[PDB]
């Protein structure tokens, strides 16, 4: 039985409007390994997104870090969009500056 | 430094 | 366990989409230092930390030839597993391996590791004696018989006690400013009302290395294990990690709660409050 991804959306450094930072989406706990992840700015796909090399935890479930440079503001909205064979449609998680 | 592979 | 070295392999079949993908990564503790991907435009063993960069052409070519040979071997093991489980050539499947050594403060072997999974479930593991095997099912008992007949445990044991430990001690010396440096957590408590009658207290740890940490909430000195929400420890992207722990508290009672933080980088455990 296949395993669905946990998703956390967060910044490298505490957020400060107008200061450069990194927006992270960490996906973990999933099996098998193929996974689709997008970072979004006001609903729209960010082009330049990097990820870490495929690794796995002691329970065999995979993890990856997707990340991009960003400068947060009061009104810009950021989110991570994830699809996996275990999801009937893409899961969208909004960035919350306090989590 | 890695080890060599094994056939199951 | 003062330090560890670990290699992780994932081999994944994909019928109709070419040969199975093989990917390898190596770690010292929570620091990745090498990567191989048979899907790269030109696959080689490639550096992922600055302290491995100084190894010469003999190292990188030796590691490259082994990764190439391993990709072929794990492709065969994928073919063998189908006959072990009565499966067809049309479905996609995954083999994973983890292996390596833990050393104490004086560099001696504390313990050796070598386990396999198939489709994310335990398959076979070398026992702590580095001589005998635990198979999870009747398929892995076939492999066990094969490995007993070829004296495979002996070969691993020579590696785990020899080269594994020797190279680990080399990497710890070359990477000592980072590998032998713990970064303690920066900690604070935040407070977020949810109604007139309740509020969340969140205890934060930021900027720490290595990953291992304990965060716990006490109400009136008693651990609140069933009532605390803990997120998975997560990477920040600059080598350090992040984690929080949250509790929901009656308004007016916030001072009855204390957060407790334990980490290798702290001289002693920390107690915080809002």
């Amino acid at each position: 039985i296949q395993r669905t991804p946990k998703i956390q959306v967060y910044s490298r450094h505490p957020a400060e409007n107008g200061k450069s930072n990194f927006l992270n989406c960490y996906v973990s706990g999933f099996h098998p390994s193929d996974i689709e992840v997008d970072l979004l700015k006001n609903g729209e796909r960010i082009e330049k997104v990097e990820h870490s090399d495929l690794s796995f935890s002691k329970d065999w479930s995979f993890y990856l870090l997707y990340y991009t440079e960003f400068t947060p503001t009061e009104k810009d909205e950021y989110a991570c969009r994830v699809n996996h064979v275990t999801l009937s449609q893409p899961k969208i998680v909004k960035w919350d500056r306090d989590m | 430094k890695a080890f060599s592979p094994e056939v199951i | 366990g003062s330090h560890s070295m670990r290699y992780f392999y994932t081999a994944m079949s994909r019928p109709g989409r070419g040969e199975p993908r093989f990917i390898a990564v190596g770690y010292v503790d929570d620091t990745q230092f090498v990567r191989f991907d048979s899907d790269a435009a030109s696959p080689r063993m490639a550096p992922r930390a600055p302290w491995i960069e100084q190894e010469g052409p003999e190292y990188w070519d030796g590691e490259t030839r082994n990764m190439k040979a391993s990709a072929q071997t794990y492709r065969e093991n994928l073919r063998i597993a189908l006959r072990y489980y009565n499966q067809s050539e049309a479905g996609s499947h995954i083999i994973q391996v983890m292996y390596g050594c833990d050393v104490g403060p004086d560099g001696r072997l504390l313990r050796g590791h070598n386990q396999y999974a198939y489709d994310g479930k335990d398959y076979i593991a070398l026992n702590e004696d580095l001589s005998s095997w635990t198979a999870a099912d009747t398929a892995a008992q076939i492999t066990q018989r094969k490995w007993e007949a070829a004296r495979v445990a002996e070969q691993l044991r020579a590696y785990l006690e020899g080269l594994c430990v020797e190279w680990l001690r080399r990497y710890l010396e070359n990477g000592k400013e980072t590998l032998q440096r713990a970064d303690p957590p920066k900690t604070h408590v935040t407070h977020h009302p949810i109604s007139d009658h309740e509020a969340t207290l969140r205890c934060w740890a930021l900027g720490f290395y290595p990953a291992e940490i304990t965060l716990t909430w006490q109400r009136d000195g008693e651990d609140q294990t069933q009532d605390t929400e803990l997120v998975e420890t997560r990477p920040a992207g600059d080598r350090t990690f992040q984690k929080w722990a949250a509790v929901v508290v009656p308004s007016g009672e916030e001072q009855r709660y204390t957060c407790h933080v334990q980490h290798e980088g702290l001289p002693k455990p920390l107690t915080l409050r809002w």
